[PDB]
């Protein structure tokens, strides 16, 4: 998708978000078991919230036949990025989460191309974050 | 005054060979006569001229890249050289001369894109209404690429290559070959003069290469056939007219060198009949087109 | 080709329309002529101790089908396989062009037996979770191989089988090879 | 003798499936032009809906009908003076189709309900997207003058029959609705006089 | 011959869902869409949906042969309606029923107001054995919106004519009482044809009185 | 081949909640919707959460069989009522349960009062060891609301009908017992079922005596 060049110019692409994944992943013994635990501590209810945000501008923009973001679209981008930032504040595990993924990055970028392509490929980025911490719990 | 014919077709043809199933990519000289001959008809022209000065070929494929001649049969990887069936103009003196390889074969080969054949399979209703079934047929087509066309050449007086052009433009609305009114053969027709084929002709060689299918006077045969090298094809099929008879009625079977076949003696050819008995004579051409090369 | 033929397709319902080096006709229940046509292939180079290879087209037919309809594609098929990697055999369609030992074990062994023992031993899997899997990996997207194994994380299938599936789908010969060893398994668990 | 052109356009007004593999894989497919992709509809698949509808409205067997379209019947051979082409995925619908990334044909699920156990059985069907048109060819040949404008007649009464019926695939299913938009009817061959004739 | 147009709307009671299949769906969003036009990317009634449902619900009404395995094995006013495929007893079918198109009126009466053509709906189901819910969402058309239908009758016996109709009016009324499209059980597809229109489009026959 | 009708009203006793998802919302707002009707914006009860409570509700009445994995190992009743899946069993479902709408007689009454047909609960999560609370804003059709239901009964047995009718009110006492949507185990979704007019609306059977 090369949706966007990471701090160190790493690409952002599905690929990515598999790796991104695998690097904060830790087995910590706790009470014995061995337990996964994703970019210290991030839950899967947490992430199942950040991806219903995705999915409601998604399901505007996916069905829209136009291409360019539509003004609600991108007021629904922004108002994103407010909550990315209130799920940060709120929890430490979402902050490491959006600051290891860039989703928050990402949102503005999408803004600035207007395009529903990016847009479809930021959506597919932040599936596969949740496809991938799936896999690798 | 030989004329250059191209053909580009806008619908797919179907040129059966022996059956409705199968296809071929090009027609017999003969098969343009015989639909040059009914469209003179159809306009009331005097077929004097068809039948007594028009020399054509059979339908060569041509691409934008070049134009394909027949394969001489000439003594020379044998799969290779088998395989190859067109030879492109500039290629042909090469091809003579020997100067070809294998490799170069499965080039020359490779090079040809006239088309792309297909089978389309369609159903006949008719007696579903009286209780009966659908009956599923086969047609075999052939698509050319958008590039891709087949060439004829065609020779003559003024006279006839002015009648020539009147029927071809009305042969474009016909179409050519088979299920030609139910979707296919419809075809645009330029007539130009080409500085290549004309250049190609002004050769005297030693061999003669038949450029149409073409076969030779009894007295013609006994003279021409020493030393040949040549494909017999049988010529043969329906009668299609209103008037011929009251049904449908195969015309006599005809043996006819095929493009290609190599005569040390050069023979003309002659406008056989191969009607029985019928309401009007049906001509099959066989007259003969030399392209004559140095091997 | 006339009399050691006769053996191999022993036990087979395979009925041979005509034999010969130069040109091989068999018709045979699917699962039969494949079989029958990878053991040919193994006995050929025995009987040849090597330095003879030969090259097939397999088409699945459905029996009211015309015979001259299934001769003529198959034809076609047997050509594919001919032209180029003349060794390789044709399988079902043009796309499907394998290596007699890559369809015998990359595929019929390596994935098809796996997924065959997974799908029966498991109560809470079906040809439904199968077509699921067939549907990703036919779109090709780069999306469905996350979706794949989102899918995979779900199935709760044998790690060493989820890991061995995403890897496949993952390498391009894999997944062909996953594809139609799928897609040979629904053919066969098929009613 | 007259060739009189009838060019015009197809509008594909309900999903068109005129027919003509892998397990899970759409199990009928359209009939596409094998180098282009594009689909098509077959020039004989226009005449023969255009005969049968023209055989029950006169209704075969009619002498206009076999007149029209050719019959090889013993004493009664007669040439097709309707001689209608395949018509071809036009460019302009290629072109609206690009712009939206609009596939040209669309995958249809269909299941049947069997009466005695209720269980659905899974098809899926490929009919050419609604909005697509293709340019439709026909050529008239003037085998009478005396019989062009009832011909005509015909060939409109046909036309309109065909516009409220379906081409060919399930059409009684909500498959196949077309329109006809006949952009010009001109003599190719011929001195005739065609600019009064009609198709619409 | 001739050829009677039945035009009107079609009403959804409550939330139609005819699922389409064929995309892979995103994680999170609709696990089963609705059939849509791909051009107009607008929901659609496939004729095929409606005459299916028709031609059940009117075989119940008749009455069905006791291991009734095939549906040309119908009742004779069946065959003759919806069409037929016996060997050698190839019944045309009078009804041509074309695919529903979302009405432009419920187009507008919807981009006013800003209310999305499809509604998706969040449902689960509770295993019997661990009491465990797993979600679904399924999409499903909004209630407002309305569906323009297009019937063709063909009059190939002029004298059974009004029977047919019979026949097409009792098969609806029976689809007004039962539902549409998937899930029709759960509160899913109940319609009306609140519109109609017949008129002799093809032909002379008078179409006043039908 | 008979549809009977029942048509009446479910009412809210408390506080109804039925889950809906993928609705925005305000940061220290409602975070909870109630599931609510797309081109009314009213509060909706989904035909497929009725269905699933009386259905839950009868067989675990009656009595589940050991070990029950599937909705189809219910009870015969319970699957000629709600419907059967079966492999080589297919039962078809005599009760077509629909959405319930809010009804224009409750909705009046509320603008009368100038209520808002949905109330809002302060609810929280309270650690027993640190005191830490957690607080949450849920949205509950306010008490008293009236919901149209109309359910479609099929009668495929003349006989199995008296049964099936008298499965169906036992299920109605359960729900009655029992409540509907969630938390109910915290209060919220107790209901009461009146009913209008039991009419056969297809065929010839007699419904008065139901």
């Amino acid at each position: 998708m090369e949706l966007a060049k990471t701090k160190t110019g790493e690409m952002i692409d599905l690929n990515f978000a598999r790796k991104v994944v695998e690097e904060n992943k830790r087995v910590k013994d706790n009470r014995g078991r061995q337990e996964i635990v994703l970019f210290n501590g991030l839950t899967t209810s947490k992430l199942r919230n950040l991806l219903e945000l995705i999915n409601h501008v998604y399901t505007k923009v996916y069905n829209s036949d136009d291409t360019t973001l539509s003004e609600d679209v991108r007021d629904e981008l922004e108002y994103l990025k407010v909550k990315f930032a209130y799920e940060s504040g709120r929890e430490p595990a979402v902050r490491t989460f959006i600051e290891k993924t860039y989703v928050d990055k990402l949102v503005d970028v999408v803004l600035k191309k207007n395009t529903k392509k990016i847009f479809l490929d930021y959506c597919k980025y932040f599936e596969a974050l949740v496809a991938y911490a799936k896999f690798y719990r | 005054v030989v004329k250059l014919v191209k053909l580009t077709f806008k619908s797919p043809v179907h040129f059966g060979m022996k059956r409705l199933s199968d296809s071929n990519h090009t027609i017999a000289a003969d098969t343009l006569f015989s639909a040059l001959i009914i469209e003179a008809l159809q306009q009331q022209l005097e077929l004097s001229h068809l039948l007594n000065n028009l020399v054509i070929t059979d339908l060569f494929p041509y691409n934008k890249t070049s134009y394909f001649l027949p394969k001489p049969l000439i003594r020379i990887g044998y799969k290779a050289f088998k395989k190859l069936t067109y030879i492109p103009v500039e290629n042909y003196s090469e091809y003579l001369r020997g100067e070809i390889d294998s490799l170069e074969a499965s080039k020359i080969a490779e090079s040809l894109n006239l088309g792309k054949a297909s089978l389309s399979t369609k159903v006949s209703l008719q007696a579903v209404d009286h209780n009966g079934e659908s009956e599923p047929y086969s047609v075999g087509n052939f698509t050319f690429y958008p590039e891709s066309g087949l060439y004829f050449l065609a020779k003559g007086n003024a006279d006839t290559i002015g009648q020539l052009e009147i029927l071809m433009h009305a042969l474009q609305y016909s179409g050519i070959g088979g299920k030609r009114s139910a979707g296919y053969g419809q075809f645009r027709c330029t007539i130009e003069d080409s500085g290549k084929f004309d250049s190609l002709l002004s050769q005297t060689g030693n061999i003669a290469i038949l450029l149409s299918s073409a076969m030779a006077s009894d007295e013609e045969l006994v003279d021409c056939l020493e030393d040949a090298r040549y494909l017999l094809k049988k010529r043969t099929g329906f009668v299609q007219s209103k008037t011929y008879a009251d049904q449908l009625v195969k015309k006599k079977d005809f043996y006819a060198f095929s493009a290609g076949s190599t005569f040390y003696q050069k023979f003309n050819g002659k406008i056989f009949d191969v009607s029985d008995n019928g309401r009007h004579s049906v001509y099959r051409y066989a007259k003969a087109f030399w392209l004559e090369g140095k091997i | 080709f006339k009399f050691e033929l006769s053996n191999i397709l022993k036990g087979a319902r395979i009925s041979v329309i005509y034999s010969g080096g130069d040109d091989l006709f068999l018709i045979g229940a699917w699962d039969d002529v494949i079989s029958k046509a990878l053991v040919l292939r193994k006995a050929f180079t025995r009987f040849s101790a090597g330095k003879l290879t030969f090259s097939a087209g397999i088409g699945m037919y459905p029996v009211k089908y015309p015979i001259s309809k299934m001769a003529s594609e198959t034809g076609v098929l047997e050509d594919l396989a001919k032209r180029g990697e003349k060794n390789q055999v044709a399988l079902w369609n043009d796309s499907k062009v394998f290596g007699w030992s890559q369809l015998e074990e990359q595929i019929l062994k390596e994935k098809m037996i796996p997924l065959q023992e997974a799908l029966t031993n498991s109560q809470e899997h079906g040809k439904s979770f199968l077509y699921k899997m067939l549907e990703l990996l036919r779109n090709e997207d780069q999306i469905n191989i996350a979706r794949l194994a989102y899918l995979l994380a779900r199935s709760s299938l044998s790690e060493e089988l989820t890991q061995s599936i995403f890897a496949w789908s993952q390498n391009k010969q894999q997944k062909v090879e996953l594809i139609t060893a799928i897609e040979y398994l629904v053919y066969q668990i098929r009613e | 003798y007259s060739k009189i052109r009838i060019v015009g356009k197809i509008d594909v007004l309900t999903g068109l499936h005129i027919g003509g593999s892998m397990i899970g894989a759409i199990a009928s497919p359209v009939v596409r032009d094998p180098y282009s992709r594009l689909p098509i509809i077959p020039g004989s698949s226009i005449k023969g809906k255009m005969r049968s509808l023209l055989a029950k409205h006169i209704g075969q067997d009619a002498p206009e009908i076999l007149r029209l379209f050719g019959s090889s019947q013993k004493g009664a051979i007669q040439s097709s003076r309707l001689q209608i082409s395949d018509a071809f995925f036009s460019k302009a619908s290629q072109e609206e189709f690009d712009k939206k990334d609009l596939a040209y044909t669309e995958t249809k699920f269909e299941n049947t309900i069997s009466r005695l156990t209720a269980v659905a059985n899974p098809r899926q069907i490929e009919r050419v997207t609604r909005g697509a048109s293709f340019d439709f060819h026909i050529i008239y040949n003037v085998e009478n003058i005396n019989e062009v404008m009832a011909d005509f007649e015909n060939i409109k009464t046909a036309i309109h029959l065909l516009e409220n019926d379906y081409l060919g695939g399930g059409g009684t299913r909500g498959n196949g609705r077309i329109r006809f938009v006949i952009d010009s009817i001109d003599t190719v061959v011929g001195d005739f006089d065609s600019s009064n004739l009609s198709i619409k």
